[PDB]
């Protein structure tokens, strides 16, 4: 039971650390995206650098 | 010789199966692949293809591919014979109807065919354990068609059912009420005993006892497995008072259409809470009757116990059982009906509950009780209210009558269940003559 | 395996579909040129819901690009995911709908619908078990209303047991990009009622309100609006496409949210949406998802849910989550707000959970709601129609192209009679 | 075999139990981790025994508000207690008998008595319950009183002994002790089998005078109360010449059914650098109890007469030096007994010396706890009577209780019951004339 | 676990709250970025009374900052502890109250009340056992009076069993800051009577008396005045948030200091207050704390308690200290001054002892007192209202925003009807 209790505590600690890493990854992927960045290069048309996707 | 064909039907059934089959494989040794890493106890659940492969004796059925297609790509891809896993290319859409009249009677053929093969390789079928969900297409529809068709072939052979009764408050569906009432109607003369387990209660058990503040099906599912492995523990291990799968019927279902036993595992404690309890035969027995360690949200004091089946396992001295059972009878709260004095089918196996890399702790003793209380009347009545609450404006019924269910079957259903509510009353009043 | 055939009509429908195909290709790992290059093996198990096989390991979307004018032609080809669609399914017309339901329904639209339907056959009998069609269009204006409703009627009478999800952008009173559009919306609702099984009404007012009040953009554009739409477009059909516990697909959603065949109009919502400067303040959990799911600022229709009782609510979640907490959040929403939910449907919230979240995220979810509060939309379009039809304004175009005053009267009568059961079941 | 369950209600009672169980674990040898050190029934009465020698106290630590239980479950003795035995609500009673007894008592009484019957199931012979609280705070008044009501209707054949922190006649700690004490006493008068009071101003006096501690704390105060409860519940934990029991306490201290109110004092409260210079003979220990200054309820006994005294000697006490010393107590004129108790003493002797916790008190070999039911307590009850009358003359703090769910008329019969108690305490007082 | 939602109304409320969160983050170990840089476990143990969890260990205050002008909230954000509050709790107005109670209570204040009340349901619903709400506002002037009392009314109507604490800045007797303060104060005391569980009346003249005579500074700032305000503000809620002996939370304070529901207007006091030059010579002990706290010099409402009898007194001490001196000193100050306490409440002082002191200090105490002598303030504002309303002063602006001539009369009548029992209970 003690070995089980220490293993469960370690599992919860590792899960919290993994969840925090996933949270920071989510924050970075939405900060660096297109909806929440207003990149002027979203309008890079495939027809050339003179046209834009309207 | 003590075989038990097990049909799992629906996300619920198939997913509870993952848990049940894990526990079975980590107890008998059968490794995830299908070979016991370098003696005949597995013949109650697995087989032997004269080579060293131990194939499960089961048919997992789900009209939706997603679920079963993760068991044919997971760490058990081999154990299950490809065929056993049977799927379809379209769900039932939470519509009992499209599971008992349309996209469901198109797979009864294949399933009954497989049930036959797995049953012709048995030298003593003890019964068919069916795991489903009272709410849901395949869980209600297919289970209904299956139970019926089974009766036509396998005559009066036991057909014990394990189920997730519609919860008293949560309920992840607006149509749950309809499916649950229609199910009982079709399966009220075709089911021998139907063990019940509600998610709302297992959630509570998984917070006041297991300290998992955030339960996930995997947790709840595994707890239900320990129950199935206790109901089927005397058929593969030794004991002092064994219990078969054809005895729960003649020791829990009192009058005809009253087969709804509730389940309760006693030592559902956590590692950091077992370093404080002696978990003794007495302690665990009183725990099963405590109106909190129950598993079908329904206060047992709101009714009267009709019959009990305490299935024990571990270091349980036969005399400590007599002691505890006696002390329970003395207490008043636990009120047993008058027409049932002897109200305890006691059974004691020896294999100490197996610990699966999971949540529950390493306990030496355990007791899984099966009660047929008349307090399940409130459950049937709450479900009944919801059926009416919507059947008045004929709500969500176009979906059912546009597949093959005459709208009148809803009335025949409500009527049948009204008799059941009234039945649960007559079999509770005590003769004063 | 279950397939969804994606139809796009109009400029609005074409651009929403282009953003939708971009974001779904980002989720499954398909690059612009069509081949798969991702990280997970779970992105190929159910890729045959939107993508057909091709030689050389090339995945091609099953989209039917329809418009009556060849400029959306150039727009969706000049988009970043332009060289991914079939040129043969990419049908166009040498005409102009001209903000005219008559010119979308009884004209060159009815001449192009033959080729459109032929492409629909080419992509529909090339399947083994097809679930339905998913048409994206705008109710206000031409093409997406006229061609949209005509194609709806033809596909419904061709395949009667398959589910037609329409994502309809409905006109708004605050800002109008068309003077005639009450006429088009009034005519289009009549065919939307007795046909489609799931209608998602999306309003540009509410799209900009989410883009400005919640996400706090500086220059929100049509691409951002269409991305807000396509998040729910992808999140509705996600248990059909990625595994999970309580997998719910389109039919299960339709069964649990449509109590009566005319009450299939919904109000979508998607709720991991936070501002750039307030995103590091987040405490992102299941209660936060339910919070931002259930407020009257995340709705993408211009209908406040406090003005009408919820008939049904469905929430399709994504990520690794606890079923106890999801069920508890839905239960406490129902219990705390009891006046805003009808009492003849107990437990009127459906929960779905998918395990795999969208890429770049950890935990997402989508709202669908069949609500009484969509009275306001159909009523305001009705008074605008009666104001413009009392004096026969803008009607010579319709009558010259082949309409009738009795046809307009019947469209308004059927739309007001759609306004009636949403009154009587909100009033019990 | 001979076990009794300890319930600790309120912050006061929880720190009571902290000091008491620290003393119990030190004297029985129990480590703070629960396990016995490597090198049989003595602990069995107050401690359970699961598995490989894990001893869990037979106690429940109930409070309606956190952080006082959290000090227990975070600090030194975290592992000793079962984490479910410590019971905690989420909202404070906030010094209301009404909030302790009517609204936030129902959220925890089912859990509390569920765990009480869990403890009682693993009890072959249950002696009774020891109920540690105060007549002050809302938890320790209201939840204690409702606990007495449901404990009486559930386990009525068992004994219920009470350790009540009586409110000081002068200083107090709040403004609603006059309400709380009367309101809990009216409804616990017929349910509590015995009720030993301990004051706190008097332990201030004792710690200042005999203990040479000018700056005492609650550590000192109910560590002395821990010493008293270890003095009275020791004959069943060890062996003795007079093995006195908790069942005998009520019979030898409660003459009339309403008069169940003894006062406690402890002898050798001496302070290490005062104890090498004095013999601490049994005459000394039995005279220090009957001095009118070592009594730990601030009420002089000479304003009244003793009904009965239970003396409990501990250590190297001679079983006949004790009665040769009791003879002088009987012959002293200043100590006056009632005419209807010619025998007014109960002697309890055990051979276990007092156990010295790291702290102030000295290594002593002779001790006695004296429990007297006296008529003097009618004076302190009249002080509480006058205070309640002063508050209730024009309804001070009454809205707090009447808007709580408690009726306004409850104070009326709570006062009439108290008046009847005073009439009983004076009717027992005068000498015989018939 | 218990929770407190903090509300700030007005410029004064925002500045007081800014300094309050400065010293609370100082007290718990929260840097301006927001994460925990501390030195003890007890500081983090009960950080969930004021601070919500967020990602990355970034505790965020549950403060709703309210002003009808967005001018001082920008200064709050640009202050030292500025990037710590939510941008969504940061509710402002595109108008001006203009220090008009009608414009705070019956106009655009009642339009912005909805946004504030949505935010505070978010902050109350992100809880499971809330204890109550804590509004800081200035009684004189607009916003904090008008909007503040309106907010108090809606919160008290919706949450009936939660403790409302209101730190109210009452205008000085000697100096005057915004000429319509008797209008604002008499109009807002009427709601403060009928709404709040606890009101802490504070005065800038008494604050300056402390800062000039007790603190002996030369050039004090409003930073230091709100530092004193927030010193007693954090001193009140210390047993709720840190361990101790005789723990007393806000409901305990309410119960043991209101004998009658009218007299919930308290006078606070913080008294380990010693200058830089005299801090070296001080002999810090519990009798010195008690005399400095009970002296009529550290009083923070400008009403001398020598002129009235104390009804109830609460003292919350802080630090490692022996209980015998605390009890003995409270009994001694009850005994030495006998005519300064009422006779119908024996032992009329409550003691609380919190374990952890404010750092930089060894031993501290805070005062709360329900003195009868607070009637000096109320008679003064009453005569200021009567002698100014007699000639209909400043009144067209009060009656044109939506009042009537009657509306002032029952406000002054209720203020006199509170003046009456705090004569009767002072004269037994
Ligand atoms: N233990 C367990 N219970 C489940 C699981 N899935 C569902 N349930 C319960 O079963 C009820 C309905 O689920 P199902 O009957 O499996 O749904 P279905 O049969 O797949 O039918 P569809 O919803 O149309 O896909 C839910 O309300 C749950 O309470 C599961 O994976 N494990
Ligand atoms: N040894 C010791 N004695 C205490 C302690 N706390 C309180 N006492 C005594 O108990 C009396 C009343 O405190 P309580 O009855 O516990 O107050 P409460 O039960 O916590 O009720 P609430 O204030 O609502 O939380 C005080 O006057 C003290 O004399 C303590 O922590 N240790
Ligand atoms: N969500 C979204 N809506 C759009 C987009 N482009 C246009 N709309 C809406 O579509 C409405 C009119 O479209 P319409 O002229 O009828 O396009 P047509 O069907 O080709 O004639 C406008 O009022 C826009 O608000 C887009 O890219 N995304
Ligand atoms: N303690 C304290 N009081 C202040 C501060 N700033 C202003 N006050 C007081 O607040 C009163 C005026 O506030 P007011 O103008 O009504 O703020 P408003 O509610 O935004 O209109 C003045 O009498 C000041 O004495 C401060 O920073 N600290």
């Amino acid at each position: 039971n003690k070995n089980q209790a220490l293993e469960s505590a370690e599992k919860k600690r590792q899960e919290r650390k993994q969840e925090q890493e996933d949270n920071l990854a989510e924050i970075t992927n939405l900060l660096r995206g297109d909806l929440l960045s207003e990149d002027p290069q979203q309008a890079a048309s495939s027809f050339g650098p003179h046209r834009v996707v309207p | 010789q003590r075989e038990c064909i097990s049909v799992h039907v629906g996300q619920a059934g198939v997913q509870i199966g993952n848990a049940c089959w894990e526990l079975y494989c980590l107890e008998h040794g059968i490794q995830p692949d299908g070979q016991m890493p370098s003696d005949d106890s597995f013949n109650t659940f697995f087989s032997e293809t004269g080579a060293g492969k131990h194939v499960p004796r089961a048919v997992f059925v789900d009209l939706e591919p997603t679920v079963i297609d993760e068991v044919r790509t997971g760490t058990y891809r081999q154990l299950f014979h490809p065929e056993q896993l049977i799927t379809g290319k379209e769900d039932a859409a939470n519509n009992y109807a499209r599971g008992h009249y349309t996209i469901g009677k198109e797979l009864i053929d294949l399933v009954l065919d497989r049930i036959r093969k797995l049953a012709d390789q048995c030298t003593g079928l003890q019964g068919f354990l069916i795991f489903h969900s009272f709410g849901g297409g395949t869980g209600s529809g297919f289970t209904s068609l299956l139970m019926e068709r089974l009766s036509v072939d396998y005559g009066k052979k036991s057909k014990l059912e394990f189920s997730i009764y519609p919860a008293p408050q949560v309920s992840t569906a607006v149509v749950e009420p309809y499916n649950s009432i229609l199910t009982t109607h079709t399966t009220l003369e075709h089911s021998d005993c139907a063990f019940m387990v509600d998610n709302e209660a297992i959630y509570d058990i998984c917070r006041r006892n297991l300290d998992i503040e955030r339960p996930t099906y995997t947790n709840l599912n595994r707890l239900i497995s320990q129950i199935v492995s206790s109901i089927t523990a005397s058929l593969r291990f030794d004991g002092a008072l064994n219990v078969d799968l054809t005895e729960f019927q003649t020791n829990l279902v009192p009058y005809p259409r009253i087969h709804f036993p509730l389940a309760t595992y006693a030592p559902v404690i956590s590692a950091e809470k077992a370093y404080h309890e002696q978990l003794s035969v007495a302690e665990i027995t009183n725990a099963c009757f405590e109106p909190a360690n129950q598993m079908v949200k329904c206060d047992p004091r709101h009714g009267k116990y009709m019959a009990c089946c305490l299935l024990y396992r571990g270091d349980v001295v036969p005399k400590d059982v007599n002691a505890a059972i006696a002390a329970i009878k003395t207490k008043r709260s636990i009120q047993f009906v008058d027409w049932c004095p002897t109200g305890f089918k006691v059974g004691i196996n020896y294999q100490p509950p197996t610990v699966v890399p999971g949540d529950l702790a390493k306990v030496q003793r355990a007791v899984c009780m099966l009660s047929n209380t008349t307090a399940i009347a409130e459950a049937w009545a709450r479900l009944d209210h919801k059926f009416d609450l919507m059947y008045a404006k004929r709500a969500f019924v176009h979906w059912y009558v546009g597949e093959g269910m005459e709208e009148g079957e809803f009335s025949e259903a409500r009527e049948d269940m009204a008799a059941l509510e009234k039945d649960y009353e007559e079999v509770g009043m005590d003769s004063v003559e | 395996m279950r397939e969804i055939v994606h139809l796009q009509a109009g400029q609005c429908g074409n651009q929403i579909g282009a953003k939708f195909w971009e974001v779904i290709s980002d989720e499954h790992g398909i690059d612009p040129t069509g081949t798969y290059h991702g990280d997970s093996d779970l992105q190929l198990e159910r890729i045959n819901v939107y993508y057909n096989e091709a030689t050389g390991g090339k995945y091609v979307p099953r989209a039917v690009l329809v418009d009556l004018e060849p400029g959306t032609m150039d727009s969706v080809r000049s988009g970043p995911f332009g060289q991914i669609f079939r040129p043969d399914n990419f049908v166009f017309g040498q005409s102009g709908a001209g903000n005219n339901w008559a010119k979308g329904h009884y004209t060159e639209g009815a001449e192009l619908v033959d080729s459109v339907l032929d492409v629909v056959r080419k992509e529909a009998e090339s399947c083994d078990c097809l679930q339905g069609f998913q048409l994206t269009h705008s109710l206000g204006g031409g093409t997406g209303s006229g061609m949209g409703t005509l194609l709806i009627s033809k596909i419904r009478e061709e395949y009667p047991d398959r589910i037609m999800n329409t994502f309809s952008v409905v006109p708004s009173p605050k800002v109008s990009d068309t003077v005639v559009e009450p006429y088009n919306a009034t005519l289009s609702v009549h065919q939307l009622v007795e046909n489609t099984d799931e209608t998602y009404c999306i309003d540009n007012e509410a799209l900009y309100d989410i883009c400005f009040r919640t996400l706090k953009l500086t220059t929100p554009t049509y691409g951002d609006l269409n991305h807000l739409v396509s998040a729910t477009m992808s999140g509705v059909t996600t248990c059909l496409r990625f595994p999970g516990q309580l997998n719910a697909d389109l039919r299960k959603l339709a069964v649990n949210m449509v109590p009566f065949p005319r009450l299939h109009f919904f109000m979508p919502g998607f709720a991991p949406l936070t501002s750039r400067g307030s995103q590091q303040y987040r405490a992102l959990t299941v209660p936060e998802l339910t919070q931002q799911m259930f407020d009257a600022k995340n709705m993408m229709a211009a209908c406040d849910p406090r003005h009408g009782r919820y008939l049904t609510v469905a929430a399709v979640f994504r990520g690794r989550m606890s079923m106890k907490e999801v069920d508890e959040q839905m239960l406490n929403v129902q219990n705390k707000n009891s006046s805003y939910f009808v009492e003849w449907i107990p437990n009127n919230v459906k929960t779905a959970v998918c395990d795999i979240p969208p890429r770049g995220l950890k935990m997402s979810a989508t709202f669908i709601g069949n609500s009484t509060a969509i009275q306001e939309l159909f009523k305001r379009i009705s008074e605008q129609f009666t104001a413009m039809f009392r004096r026969k304004a803008f009607l010579h175009w319709y009558t010259g192209e082949g309409m009738d005053e009795m046809e307009f009267t019947e469209a308004e009568s059927n739309m007001n009679d759609l306004g009636n059961p949403v009154v009587t079941r909100g009033a019990c």
